[PDB]
């Protein structure tokens, strides 16, 4: 400050204004990133590497700035992402929207607690009102359509178009074999990416799907003990001597033998602990492939901790560099561990079938990583919205049919509900037209003229923006049925979580 | 030549002058006060709370300013009062809407919101408006004392009280269309210096200081009859034009005074005739002068027709050839009073004029020949009240509560008229509540909570006659409190504010010439 | 400016002028795009600091404005030519120059024959002319199902406050056939401007009333001597009585005042002579020039006369002539000595008078030596008066310039929407030079109506989505009708559905600003060579 001590780089103005709007700069894509986008986003990743989306998430988490401000509200949208999949896209618009009424209200001189209490009670009231504007549950994850429906909500509010494919192909990775009822896995459903074939071309095989080269042959059993492994060959050749080979011209002759009976006790004590499929995120040896051709137990040439990760993580398995003889421990879980071609991809699948448990692995073929990545993307966070574990999960108007109801509902209510406060609690029901800005954004037209209209639609919970001219000059298109509702849950989250952070982030001079 | 200016640059322009000139004064004007000084170059101070006479002393800008001092004028031209109100109204209106709604982007429904905007106005006023009696001087005091207090003034408010209650009645123009209403010529202040409190004495009809301006005119004739030229002045305004002469120094002096020596045997041919008073458009000369006064015969001189004619009928004077000879004399009375009042030996004479044409210029007496002028300005303001209650009855109490009445009841209607409309209409609904909350902003605490307890009063209990006081800051009955907001005026305010607010968004651009 | 700085004198030696050309064509433009149409904004332009002029017309703008260059100088002619033709179009000639002298040159540099180029500016402008003479389609005054009547109602719709446009719609009908003036080419078609018409406040806010024959307004409050008789006469006179001087040339430089006063005192009575001498002839109302004093006034209150004064010499005028009379017979001095005689008596079925809102008028039921009318204007208050009759005169000069030319368009950029992407198809097929004039033209048509639209904030794109997809080869059809809409509302800056609005423009008015357009391609280009001066 004045004085030489006082670290800190947040406060007054720079809180009124440069915090916000810091909270601002981020938000602003957000905007074209939620609900029906057409916008997409370059990014490299500190890779140099080109990845295009529309979410913030993956982008912020790398932005670094000097300000908590950003730094701390991605972790309520996280605190979203971890509990829902998608809305985030949404979930910072809001609140560095509503935000901004603040500094307003500070040139306007309204309190901090002034200007935080009246959308707290208001975002109860939402939180009173919001479940009152539930126009749907969902039903039956068997059912692929009562799945898709929604699904497509979260891809619509990544990626407009593909939705319909997808959101089908997703309960076609049968989301159905977990209840949704306290349970549902990400990992044992798991996206696979097949570059090649079509994007479209992404199909589904219930049980894990590896890309990695299923080598040795299919497994010794389907059921089958797997011992995972980290390396366990880091060679049974060993790298000394002169050329980085051999030394002595004496040398070359144990060099190249003690690689094979090692790695035959190796892959015989692969027989020997009894593992019926050989994980070798070390290399492979044709030896070794020979004795695991011998000894029959399938083998896998390469892993990303990805593969050994879930191996561990789905077969309860345990990777670990063996030049030591393998040791289940591992053991087995799958009942079927199979070699397959999926895209015509050696892929190495193992699939064991349960209520909870079922690996139903999400296999991606597709045409372009850098798209079959978000192709993930949007899946990802649609799947994740399908992550309620309400398998009714009491439907709102999706794509944001809402927000002109609510905007309705508080500010009028706002005022009624009395003092200086009404008007926090009126500035309350404004950052709602966000997502039919933000769509308006993307769609190219003046939220006025959509919430205008969409106040014109008065009580409706159907009538919203989206893509196309729909969006645009009635700004009408039916958020309650396109086919898109939203879960009230993650709908209610983002009003509970975006109302956290931004009054939290505000009260901080410091 | 040719010069081009665009977009908001200029409408921001626009934005900033009226609006920083709506600073001041809006904390100028009403019960609570400030004070906007001017420093001249010199350290000269001058402290207002007119802008429009600190804008006038030094640069006025072009793009907000030099629109604003008319319609500062005309406001003031129209009611004869409001200069400070329009500015900081059309200033509020000014502030907000365009920038927001040109970030919302149209000029059209902002020009179009100022219409309807306006109109709610004439709407919730009018309803609101509350009738007072304009046979009763007191229930025009009471509406009439608050427009005399404009900005501190009640000291001469219950003297410019009496004096403009009686006056506005009589007012009737030479067409006498109608009393009421009227322009400042068919109701006249001349402010008549020195004397004291006590001379004041309420003139309800036309004043000639040129009838008797001298002690040995005419003394007190009750009925005045100025006998117009025609005979008992034969016309001649020329001069002999004599040769000239090298022998006499005289002929350089004479031919000059030949001049004004005719008029002289004018008036020795007035003489004869003994009008008791004179009226001469040519103008009589001093020199001519002498011997009308010494027949107790006053002189109007250098007095237009119209000025005598107005008065020939409201002093109810034959305008003759000569009073012996035939031009059909006009009526012996016109007026009931002639009172030639005297502050030093230059006779001020004022008749008292009863429904005349007249002038209906109005006698007041400060006390001294200065604070007069605030008599004026205040009778002014008094005789606006007297020239509006005799049109408007129903004027609006308010605090400015009115200028909330306005701005919920659009706010209400925000929501009745909607479209995007609205958003204009909701954005020019919030620029109105301003001028009273920073009078009750003056006052203290919370005046946006005050303003809320308004907005919370507004719909529940009253839009303005029940509101908020202005200097006190309470909510409060404004007829119950006795402040008074003319409709009138309030009417002609944002009237006036909206057109020039019209304008200052239509101009982006001017030339250099 | 820009480019090579080597030698002044205007000489930058081509594209560099040429640019500083389209710069300054670019830039004079400006003003008119903000104020074209209706819906374009009001200009407060200083005229020199404290002096300023507040006008929305780009030619009233030009007129103040100077101009810098001669691509700001071509322009202020050409703009100010079409606002000389009539003032229709002012603001349309101005902005399409300044895309076509970039668009001018770029092939007429070219050479091949150099001549022919800008033709392709010129006949494309013939080919709008024929087309633009083929505009029935929208704005018809030539007839409508009133004709006139719905002509200017739905012109009294294209100006209307209020219900106006039910009488109003007569009125203006009324109007042209109230004035009766010798027009040539043969028109039936009469000056609109000069119809006869009257402001009453009070009664009927919206209303109106015809007047058979022309309504003398005369003066009645004033002078309370009785003019009335209900006569079959009037007596029509340019004179005045005046009993101060009647008669002048006496001198106040006289030593002798006696002569001022003495014609004074004699010629003072004569006033009311001279009526006797017009009574004595049968004229029992008889309609006299005013400019008595106010003190002659009251003494003619007062002393009292029997005659018709201070009555409109525009009416008064129009009805001695309708009634047959002159205003002048026997009047060679004035002196109100003269005797009366009744040629300058109108002559009429009755001339009756009737006061109506208090105003008491001459009205002369069969003027006979024209025919005669007005409409008087039955409002709130004048100024609610003033609302509707300015509403009713563009009711008026539409039919006027429909009555002026039974060809029309729909006034705007919209009869350009059609023509453009046709003319540039008129031009496609033409191919070489020609596919780019003709194109080159007609896309710098576009910029008209659309900045029109965004000065109503109509979304321009809107006005173009509208406009061109009805034209189509579909309908490349102007008809006479509509299977396709080529209309635009100015004062909406949108396409309406009114195809006989008032606020359109006939067929006169938008042959010219084509070829004004063309001109400023041409305009500038004639120099040969270029050089510097010392």
């Amino acid at each position: 400050m004045l004085k030489e001590g006082a670290k800190h780089f947040s406060g007054l103005e720079e809180a009124v204004y440069r915090n916000i709007q810091a909270c601002k700069e981020l938000a602003q894509t957000t905007r074209t990133a939620y609900g029906p986008n057409g916008m997409n986003k370059m990014v490299i990743n500190h890779l140099e590497k080109l990845f295009v989306t529309n979410d913030a998430a993956t982008i912020l988490r790398e932005l670094e700035v000097q300000h908590p401000a950003a730094k701390m509200i991605v972790m309520a949208s996280h605190m979203q992402e971890q509990e829902v999949g998608d809305g985030t896209n949404f979930v910072l618009v809001f609140a560095g929207a509503l935000l901004e009424l603040a500094e307003e209200l500070l040139r306007i001189g309204l309190s901090v607690s002034e200007v935080i209490e009246g959308y707290e009670i208001a975002c109860r009231k939402a939180h009173e009102i919001l479940p009152n504007l539930v126009c749907c549950s969902a039903k039956n994850l068997r059912d692929i359509d009562e799945v898709s429906s929604l699904l497509r909500t979260s891809i619509m509010s990544k990626q407009y178009g593909n939705e319909v494919f997808l959101a089908k192909l997703i309960a076609q990775a049968c989301v159905s074999i977990f209840p949704d009822s306290g349970h549902f896995n990400v990992d044992n459903i798991r996206v696979c990416k097949i570059l090649g074939s079509g994007i479209s071309s992404s199909s589904v095989l219930h049980g894990m799907v590896f890309k990695k080269e299923t080598e040795g042959d299919v497994t010794s059993v389907k059921d089958a003990k797997i011992a995972v492994y980290s390396c366990p060959f880091d060679g049974m050749i060993t790298e000394t001597k002169g050329t980085v080979l051999i030394k002595t011209a004496e040398e070359l002759m144990n060099f190249s033998k003690g690689e094979e009976n090692l790695m035959d006790a190796q892959v015989k004590a692969i027989a020997d602990t009894g593992a019926n499929v050989v994980v070798t995120g070390g290399k492979v040896a044709d030896m070794a492939l020979h004795y695991a051709n011998k000894y029959n137990i399938m083998l896998v040439r390469l892993n990303s901790k990805w593969d050994l990760r879930r191996l561990c993580k789905t077969v309860g398995a345990t990777a670990l560099p063996r030049l030591t003889p393998p040791v289940l421990e591992e053991m087995g879980h799958c009942d079927s561990v199979y070699l397959s071609e999926v895209g015509d991809t050696q892929v190495v699948v193992f699939k064991h079938e349960k209520e909870d448990g079922a690996i139903s692995t999400i296999v991606l073929r597709g045409s372009t990583d850098n798209l079959m990545d978000d192709i993930e993307r949007a899946v990802d966070d649609g799947v994740n919205t399908f992550k309620v574990l309400t398998r009714d999960k009491r439907l709102v108007p999706g794509g944001g049919a809402t927000e002109i109801e609510l905007a309705k509902q508080i500010t009028s209510y706002g005022e009624t509900c009395p003092g200086l406060e009404q008007y926090a609690i009126k500035k309350f029901a404004e950052a709602f037209e966000a997502i039919p800005r933000a769509l308006a954004e993307n769609s190219g037209v003046k939220a006025n003229e959509v919430i205008s209209k969409l106040y014109a639609v008065h009580q409706e919970g159907n009538k919203n923006v989206g893509l196309d001219i729909e969006a645009e000059v009635p700004a009408v298109k039916d958020m309650l049925e396109a086919g898109i509702l939203d879960t009230y849950l993650g709908k209610y989250w983002a009003i509970k979580l975006a109302t956290n952070a931004a009054v939290t982030v505000l009260r901080v001079d410091q | 030549n040719t010069k081009r200016e665009s977009g908001r640059k200029v409408q921001s322009g626009n934005i900033n002058a009226a609006k920083t000139i709506a600073d001041i004064i809006r904390t100028c004007l009403g019960p609570k006060s400030m004070m906007k000084m001017l420093l001249d170059p010199m350290g000269g101070i001058v402290m207002t709370n007119d802008g429009n006479a600190i804008l006038r002393e030094i640069q006025v800008q072009h793009p907000a300013a030099k629109s604003m001092i008319e319609i500062s004028r005309t406001q003031d031209e129209e009611v004869g009062d409001g200069t400070t109100s329009v500015i900081i109204l059309a200033g509020e209106m000014l502030s907000v809407a365009e920038h927001f709604l040109e970030q919302q982007m149209h000029p059209t429904v902002v020009i179009s919101a100022y219409r309807k905007a306006l109109d709610d106005m004439i709407s919730t006023l009018k309803k609101i408006s509350i009738p007072v009696d304009i046979s009763d001087s007191d229930m025009m005091l009471n509406i009439i004392n608050s427009s005399i207090t404009t900005k501190a003034i009640s000291r001469w408010s219950s003297l410019a009280c009496n004096i403009a209650l009686d006056a506005v009645k009589m007012v009737q123009f030479e067409e006498n269309g109608r009393k009421e209403i009227d322009i400042k010529k068919y109701a006249r202040v001349e402010k008549i210096p020195g004397g004291i409190i006590e001379d004041s004495c309420v003139l309800r009809g036309v004043m000639i200081n040129k009838d008797v301006t001298h002690p040995r005119m005419r003394r007190y004739i009750k009925n005045p009859r100025i006998v117009l030229l025609d005979s008992s002045l034969e016309y001649k305004k020329g001069e002999s034009q004599t040769d000239i002469e090298i022998t006499r120094e005289e002929d350089f002096t004479r031919i000059l005074q030949m001049e004004e020596e005719y008029i002289q045997q004018l008036c020795e041919d007035i003489i004869q005739l003994k009008p008791d008073v004179v009226i001469t458009e040519k103008g009589i000369s001093d020199l001519a002068q002498h011997y009308l006064m010494r027949a107790n015969i006053t002189a109007i001189r250098r007095v237009r027709k119209t000025d005598n004619n107005r008065i020939a009928r409201a002093c109810g004077a034959r305008i003759v050839s000569r009073p012996e000879e035939l031009r059909e004399d006009d009526v012996g009375t016109g007026a009931g009073l002639l009172e030639i009042k005297k502050i030093g030996d230059e006779y001020f004479t004022f008749i008292t004029d009863c429904k005349d044409p007249k002038a209906c210029t109005i006698l007041l007496r400060g006390a001294s020949k200065e604070i007069l002028s605030e008599v004026e300005r205040n009778l002014q303001d008094a005789m606006q009240v007297c020239r509006n209650v005799l049109l408007d009855p129903q004027l609006v109490p308010g605090g400015g509560a009115s200028e909330m009445a306005v701005a919920h009841a659009l706010t209400e209607k925000s929501k009745a008229m909607t479209g995007v409309e609205q958003w204009p209409y909701r954005a020019v609904a919030q620029a109105l509540e301003v001028i009273p909350r920073t009078l009750i902003q003056n006052c203290g605490a919370s005046t946006i909570r005050l303003l809320t307890s308004l907005r919370a009063k507004h719909t529940q209990e009253n839009c303005e006659t029940w509101g908020v006081n202005g200097e006190t800051g309470t909510l409060v009955d404004m007829k119950e409190l006795g402040i008074w907001e003319p409709l009138a005026v309030k009417l002609q305010t944002y009237k006036t504010a909206v057109e020039t607010a019209v304008l200052l968004l239509r101009i982006d651009d001017i030339v250099s010439g | 400016m820009e480019g090579p700085l080597s030698v002044f004198g205007d000489r930058s030696t081509g594209e560099t002028i040429r640019s500083q050309n389209v710069m300054a064509a670019a830039s004079i433009a400006n003003i008119v795009k903000s104020s074209l149409g209706p819906v374009g904004l009001d200009k407060m332009l200083v005229d020199d600091i404290g002096d300023v002029t507040i006008t929305n017309d780009g030619a009233t703008i030009l007129k103040l404005l100077e101009v810098e260059h001669p691509a700001a100088k071509v322009l202020c002619e050409l703009a100010d030519l079409q606002d000389k033709e009539v003032g229709d179009g002012t603001t349309s000639v101005v902005i399409i120059a300044a895309e076509l002298l970039k668009n001018a040159d770029e092939l007429v540099k070219q050479k091949i024959h150099p001549t022919s180029v800008i033709s392709g500016y010129r006949l494309a402008c013939k080919e709008a002319v024929r087309y633009i003479n083929e505009n029935l389609i929208v704005n018809t005054d030539e007839l409508g199902r009133d004709c006139l009547i719905n002509a200017a109602k739905t012109s009294m719709s294209s100006k209307i406050i209020g219900i106006n446009g039910d009488f109003f719609a007569n009125m203006v009908v009324d109007a042209v056939l109230a004035i009766k003036y010798t027009d040539i080419r043969g028109q039936p078609r009469y000056p609109v401007n000069s119809v006869n018409i009257l402001k009453a406040h009070g009664r009927s806010q919206m209303e109106s009333m015809l007047i058979s024959g022309y309504a003398l307004n005369c003066v009645v409050g004033s002078q309370g001597m009785p003019k009335r008789i209900v006569n079959a006469k009037i007596a029509c006179l340019d004179f005045s009585l005046q009993k101060t001087k009647m008669k002048l040339g006496v001198q106040v430089v006289i030593t002798d005042p006696e002569k001022l006063d003495q014609i004074r005192q004699r010629e003072s009575d004569i006033t009311k002579e001279r009526i006797q001498k017009i009574l004595a002839t049968g004229a029992n109302v008889i309609l006299t020039t005013g400019g008595i004093d106010d003190m002659c006034l009251k003494y003619f209150v007062e002393a009292g006369a029997m005659a018709v004064r201070r009555v409109l010499k525009r009416d008064l005028k129009r009805i001695a002539k309708a009634s047959g009379a002159t205003i002048l017979s026997t009047l060679a001095n004035l002196e109100g000595e003269e005797t009366f005689e009744a040629a300058m008596l109108g002559q009429a079925e009755e001339v009756v008078q009737e006061r109506i809102c208090d105003d008491e008028l001459i009205l002369i039921k069969n003027t006979k030596a024209r025919t005669s009318a007005s409409i008087i204007l039955r409002g709130a208050n004048d100024f609610m008066c003033d609302e509707m009759e300015r509403s009713l005169h563009d009711a008026l000069c539409v039919v006027k310039r429909v009555l002026e030319s039974k060809s029309v368009v729909p006034g705007g950029g919209a009869v350009e929407a059609a023509l453009s992407i046709y003319l540039e198809n008129y031009a496609t097929s033409m191919g070489s030079r020609e596919q780019l004039a003709i194109a080159e033209f007609a896309r710098s048509l576009l910029v008209i109506p659309n900045t029109l639209a965004v000065n109503a904030a109509q979304d321009s794109t809107d006005l173009v989505a509208k406009l061109r997809a009805f034209h189509n080869e579909a309908q490349v059809n102007p008809e006479r009708k509509n299977l396709k809409w080529i209309g635009l509302d100015l004062s909406n800056g949108k396409p309406r559905d009114n195809k006989q609005a008032g606020v359109f423009e006939p067929t006169i008015v938008k042959v010219k600003s084509l070829k004004f357009a063309t001109e400023a391609a041409i305009t500038i280009l004639r120099i040969d060579d270029l050089i510097k001066l010392h």
